[PDB]
């Protein structure tokens, strides 16, 4: 059976700015099956009220959800997003970077 | 909602028969219609899609969704036409159909050799009444109830004797009471002026 | 061939306050399954129906006392209780597929003909006589009228047959396609059928002919209480007959 | 421009499990707009955009009954393909439905469309005569007969040319202030350090709807592939998109390169250049 | 608005 590993994108809603409310978003796409885990990390700890789009799916038939969550970013705190899925061997963590 | 006319309606054989129904809902998009006879199910006839025409046979039907209006046609109708038409529609959310409630149609049957009588039949000796039958009427004639309590009367009917090509109408009454006489049962009636009384 | 659609039971005479039971197997194979009921106030009418035993469109089910269920494939059931005399109808079972609701086709079963009396004191089985040929019809016709009269019952669940040496005939037959009501005044008054059977006046006249008018009656059945004085009008035939004479 | 309404149907079978799990969702353009959830306690059709909130009550029964039936068909179809490839009730598998129509800016038809997958594969679809089908191997062969047999193709194209086309421009009718709109991009540029003898410009765009964009690099007016790299559009999480496009240059060399950007909200093709 | 009433099995 097909499998394809997710593509995943962390990035910021607005230009991040230091001490000012904004939405972090975790893109993952290009994906098959459609099962999959995504938290979001704020200094390696899950950030509990994640939401998330209803599943859709792309030409191709891969699938692609966006995971969010609103927070404050500031100088020293670090975000990231961490994936699992079947074709993973073990959990992928991509961390945010302001200008990515 | 869909309004369509009771009747009934009453026609000669070979008769051309019109029947209708009117809706408002412009989302009706499937238009049906059925036979039924009495006492049995409903029987489906003629389906159309599109605003158009379709026949098959003798049965032509039609819709128009402008004037929110469809209709089914017979031609040269038969007594086996006889029935209740209704008309039935639905839209694409569902299969649920809206129904008419319905029209009956009877189609009388055209009589070649007429020869109108009133019998008595023997009446039972288990049985209080007197029975007289009036028969072999042709189907121009239309028959009507007792004017009283005491006698009742049955509305015509026909019969095929199958195996040669005969058929008869008939109708039956029947009354316990001393003052009741074939001469007199059918006395709201018009029947054929050569009806058949005997001694 | 293969069966169509199996409803039961066919009829059904109850008193209300009780559980009503109607029962539907749709065509093997058929994965949609529709309930109907007609009555003289509000027609034909759509209650329920299921795709793949779950329930798609029940707009048309009475807000109490109904329940529809379809636990398999090949059987589903509507329950009424506690029941009421305006349930009285005649329910419909139809089943079908895509392809041929897609041309607007579906299997209707034959129907549960449903009575739900107020009082079963009401309830009588029909007196039943078969009156002979007139003389004079023979002598003018050549032809012999029999006619049956079914008499008294109440409620109208008859079904009324001819039967010549033993065997149910078909041709010559004329039955009312309605009962009529011995007092149209009344409410809840009783009913009488006619029908007539005319043979060959030689066929008449032979004494080695059998016939008899044969009607069979919907009524009680052995789980309802009876106390009265006369007989339970149970369901039942009552029949009447008559042998050819040549005079 | 042209538009396009179209709606995705994804079921997963879960051996161990009541019953498959069943996503529904629509969009117009790259607008959702409704949605279902199998495993949701509402047990409705659901509005996801603002200006599918005025349809009535009729509306949405509707589309929660026929979204509903649709969950109970790809639950047999599940079935079926499990049975036609002989394949373990043990293993989760996946079918999928699209379908859809789109209009040109006339908002006359375009086209109409309607694929099916199992397991993330093509199985069955129409063709764009809206008359036939292409079937990927012989068990869609037995559907494509199946459906064929049935006069499928019939219905759906009726569907396709009328109603759906119809119901599009009812939408973006009623959506016009969201749908109608076109956001220019936002577009600035970055520039980092990579190596002694290197850094990265990246040119972003911001904030735009429609997602269709092209971003390009030029050196001395000239397209640039070479040490290129393009993001995949993405949503910001507001009905917006965002991309970046980057290029590595030899350091000092900044002002020979350019990147274009072209997005229906802009009037003209934008040039940007680094301006230390 | 969705094509129904509903879909046809594979």
């Amino acid at each position: 059976m097909i499998q394809r590993t997710p593509k995943i994108q962390v990035y910021s809603r607005h230009p991040a700015e230091n001490g000012k409310s904004n939405f972090l978003n975790c893109y993952v796409s290009g994906f098959h099956p459609s099962d999959i885990e995504v938290d979001l990390l704020k200094n390696g700890e899950r950030i509990e009220k994640v939401e998330h789009s209803d599943l859709s799916f792309s030409k191709d038939w891969s699938f692609y959800l966006l995971y969010y969550t609103e927070f404050t970013p500031t100088e020293k705190d670090e975000y990231a997003c961490r994936v699992n899925h079947v074709t993973l061997s073990q959990p992928k963590i991509v961390k945010w970077d302001r200008d990515m | 909602e869909v309004e369509q006319d009771p009747g009934p309606l009453s026609v000669p054989e070979g008769a051309i028969v019109s029947l209708n129904c009117t809706y408002s809902n412009s989302a009706f998009q499937y238009f049906m219609w059925y036979r039924q006879y009495s006492r049995k199910g409903p029987e489906l006839l003629m389906y159309t899609y599109s605003s158009g025409n379709k026949e098959d046979g003798r049965f032509t039907a039609q819709v128009d969704k402008s004037s929110k209006y469809i209709s089914l046609f017979i031609r040269d109708s038969q007594p086996s036409d006889s029935a209740t038409y209704l008309c039935a529609m639905r839209g694409d959310s569902s299969y649920k159909l809206i129904f008419g409630s319905g029209t009956r149609l009877l189609v009388r049957p055209d009589i070649q050799n007429p020869d109108p009588a009133v019998y008595q039949l023997r009446d039972s000796k288990s049985s209080d009444k007197s029975v007289c039958l009036f028969t072999d009427f042709d189907s121009q004639t239309n028959v009507s109830q007792s004017k009283d309590s005491d006698v009742y009367i049955t509305d015509k009917c026909v019969l095929d004797m199958r195996s040669m090509d005969f058929k008869s109408n008939s109708a039956v009454a029947w009354s316990n009471k001393s003052d009741f006489a074939c001469a007199n049962a059918f006395n709201n009636s018009i029947i054929p002026e050569d009806t058949f009384f005997p001694s | 061939m293969d069966a169509g659609v199996i409803q039961s039971p066919r009829h059904e005479v109850t008193e209300m306050g009780q559980q009503v039971t109607l029962r539907c197997k749709p065509i093997s194979g058929h994965d949609y399954l529709f309930w109907y009921r007609q009555t003289m106030m509000r027609g034909l009418e759509l209650l329920i129906y299921f795709n793949n035993n779950v329930p798609i469109d029940d707009s048309g089910m009475p807000e109490d006392r109904f329940s529809a269920k379809m636990p398999n494939a090949s059987f589903s059931t509507l329950k009424i209780q506690p029941s009421e005399p305006r349930d009285s109808a005649v329910y419909f079972c139809a089943s079908s597929l895509w392809e041929k609701l897609a041309k607007n086709i579906q299997y209707f079963g034959a129907g549960t003909r449903l009575s739900v009396l107020e009082d079963l004191k009401n309830v009588f089985p029909p007196e039943v006589a078969v009156f002979e040929p007139s003389e004079a019809e023979i002598s003018h016709t050549q032809k012999a009228t029999l006619v049956c009269l079914a008499t008294g019952f109440y409620p109208d669940h008859v079904e009324l047959s001819w039967w010549v040496n033993g065997k149910e005939v078909h041709s010559g037959v004329c039955t009312d396609p309605q009962p009529l009501k011995e007092q149209p005044a009344l409410n809840d008054s009783r009913y009488a059928l006619s029908s007539r059977l005319r043979v060959s006046a030689t066929f008449w006249q032979d004494p080695r002919n059998h016939f008899r008018c044969q009607v069979q009656f919907y009524g009680l059945s052995e789980n309802d209480e009876w106390t009265q004085d006369r007989a339970k009008p149970v369901t039942q035939i009552v029949s009447a007959e008559a042998w050819g004479r040549a005079d | 421009g042209s538009h396009s309404m179209r709606y995705f149907f994804t079921s997963v079978s879960r051996p161990g499990r009541g019953e498959p799990r069943f996503i529904a969702v629509g969009y117009v353009d790259d607008t959702q707009f409704v949605r279902f959830d199998s495993d949701a306690a509402s047990q409705r059709m659901e509005p996801r955009a603002p200006w599918i909130e005025q349809e009535g009550p009729e509306y949405w029964d509707g589309e929660t009954r026929k979204v509903k039936a649709h969950s109970q068909t790809h639950r047999v179809d599940l079935g079926t393909l499990r049975g036609y490839y002989n394949q373990s009730e043990a293993g989760s598998h996946t079918v999928q439905r699209m379908y859809g129509c789109d209009v040109g800016s006339d908002w006359r038809f375009l086209r109409g469309y309607h694929q099916y997958a199992y397991d993330g594969k093509d199985y069955i679809a129409l063709k764009e005569d809206l008359r036939s089908w292409t079937a990927a191997d012989m068990a869609a062969q037995t559907t494509k007969h199946k459906w064929e047999a049935a006069h499928v193709a019939e219905q759906l194209r009726a569907y396709l040319e009328g109603t759906c086309v119809e119901w599009l421009r009812r939408y973006l009718e009623n959506g016009k202030e969201t749908l109608q709109r076109t956001d220019a991009p936002k577009t600035h540029m970055t520039h980092h350090a990579v190596s002694d003898h290197e850094a990265t410009l990246r040119c972003w765009a911001l904030s735009f709807y429609p997602a269709e964009i092209t971003l390009t690099w030029q050196r001395d007016g000239e397209d640039q592939t070479q040490d290129t790299e393009l993001v995949e559009t993405r949503p910001a999480g507001d009905g917006t998109f965002q991309k970046w496009a980057a290029v590595v240059v030899p350091s000092g060399q900044e002002q020979r390169y350019t990147c274009h950007v072209q997005h229906e909200g802009l009037p003209k093709p934008l040039t940007l250049r680094w301006e230390p | 608005r969705q094509f129904g009433p509903d879909w046809i099995v594979a």
